């Protein structure tokens, strides 16, 4: 998948 | 679309000020506070291989635009869901009151509100929202769509967000406000009246973003 920014 | 039509001129006319070359560009002088929007999406997952796009708003309500067109909303209460149809036709429902053909897409917004809260970090997370009144309400995501420099997310209260990937600045525009609200590489969180831009000017990397921007409404228009 493609994600916003990680913690 | 009449938001996305008001966008795109407010977009020509501030791009057509060329805000960045002045003598005295006094940015500042453009920000207005009043125009804080009250929503923006402050995570999102892209599954859209299987499912869909999940997203999380900034009050943390959770909504699923599927692969069929339909969304599912669940409010921050936990419970309350709205559901659009393709066409836009809202019912207003919970999830305890277990509506059978929903079973599924509230499993896979679950999945989607898990693995956000897992991973991913809050965009705009220390900023207060503006306080919405009875003219407002809670919006779902109505399309979107991914560049190579940008994913681009479009609000059923007219509000188009654009979050760049390499810099991780954002811009949240809005028709009604007519102004954006530029988070910075530092996070800096500001909103400009669109009108103001126009008066004062404004910084190469807005302007830049700007000029991006009206590219982007372009291409939600034209679809």
């Amino acid at each position: 998948l493609l994600c916003s920014t990680p913690n | 679309d009449c938001h996305l039509s008001d966008m795109l001129q407010q977009l020509h006319s501030v791009n057509a000020s060329k805000p960045s070359e002045r003598g005295l560009v006094r940015q500042e002088e453009a920000e207005d506070p009043a125009c804080i929007p009250i929503f923006w999406v402050s995570k999102w997952v892209d599954y859209s291989d299987k499912y869909g796009l999940g997203y999380q708003l900034c009050d943390n309500s959770v909504g699923v635009l599927f692969n069929d067109s339909t969304r599912l909303i669940l409010y921050n209460d936990g419970d309350s869901l709205q559901y659009i149809e393709r066409d836009g036709t809202e019912s207003y429902l919970t999830v305890s009151s277990h509506p059978n053909s929903l079973m599924k897409k509230i499993t896979l917004l679950k999945y989607f509100r898990n693995y956000m809260s897992e991973h991913l970090l809050k965009a705009g997370a220390n900023i207060t929202p503006r306080e919405g009144d009875e003219l407002a309400r809670l919006p779902y995501l109505r399309t979107w769509f991914r560049t190579r420099s940008a994913i681009i997310l479009h609000l059923s209260n007219g509000s188009v967000q654009i979050n760049f990937f390499q810099d991780h600045t954002k811009l949240i525009l809005c028709p009604l406000m007519a102004a954006v609200t530029y988070i910075d590489e530092k996070r800096d969180f500001r909103t400009y009246r669109l009108s103001l831009l126009e008066e004062y000017g404004c910084c190469k990397e807005l302007a830049s973003r700007l000029r991006y921007a009206r590219t982007m409404v372009d291409k939600l228009l034209s679809s």
